[PDB]
């Protein structure tokens, strides 16, 4: 994609980070096996020591 | 008498007291709230702890 | 049952939180207390500590 607002853009990644009571709620929200817990590509660090 | 109802309302009592003993014991007060009024400043809460 | 499931919860959102709520509370001891967050050395020698 070469312009500002992204139209070029043919595809896009939304990558969503959420608690594991959030992970139930969306399972149940798109209808998915909550029993299969998901995994991708981190997009935050641990740079600073959180607990 | 028309009729009866029951209306919830608060009532405020003095009772003179001292270390040893009750002089005075539940004195209906005319008010429906505690008489003193209080003026604050920097008023606030810090660890449910009062301070002004 | 619900008490596990309430627990679990709770326990979620105040470790995902403990550091806000840490810094915060920080935050209002230091404007409203006092400036001076010295609770081990506090005792250990009296020196001057001004409130400036």
């Amino acid at each position: 994609s070469k312009l500002m607002d992204k139209s070029d853009a043919r595809h896009c990644t939304v990558i969503h980070s959420m608690s594991q009571n959030g992970w139930e709620d969306f399972a149940e929200k798109y209808d998915l096996d909550a029993d299969d817990i998901p995994s991708f590509q981190n997009p935050n660090d641990w740079v600073f020591p959180w607990l | 008498k028309i009729a009866e109802r029951q209306i919830k309302r608060r009532r405020v009592y003095k009772s003179i007291i001292t270390c040893t003993a009750v002089l005075k014991d539940k004195q209906l007060i005319a008010g429906e709230h505690i008489p003193i009024v209080p003026v604050f400043g920097e008023w606030g809460f810090v660890e449910d702890k009062e301070v002004y | 049952n619900r008490l596990e499931s309430i627990l679990s919860r709770f326990d979620a959102d105040w470790t995902a939180s403990d550091e806000a709520r840490r810094e915060a509370k920080n935050d209002l001891f230091f404007s409203r207390v006092s400036q001076w967050d010295d609770w081990l050395s506090q005792y250990t020698t009296l020196q001057y500590r001004g409130q400036f």
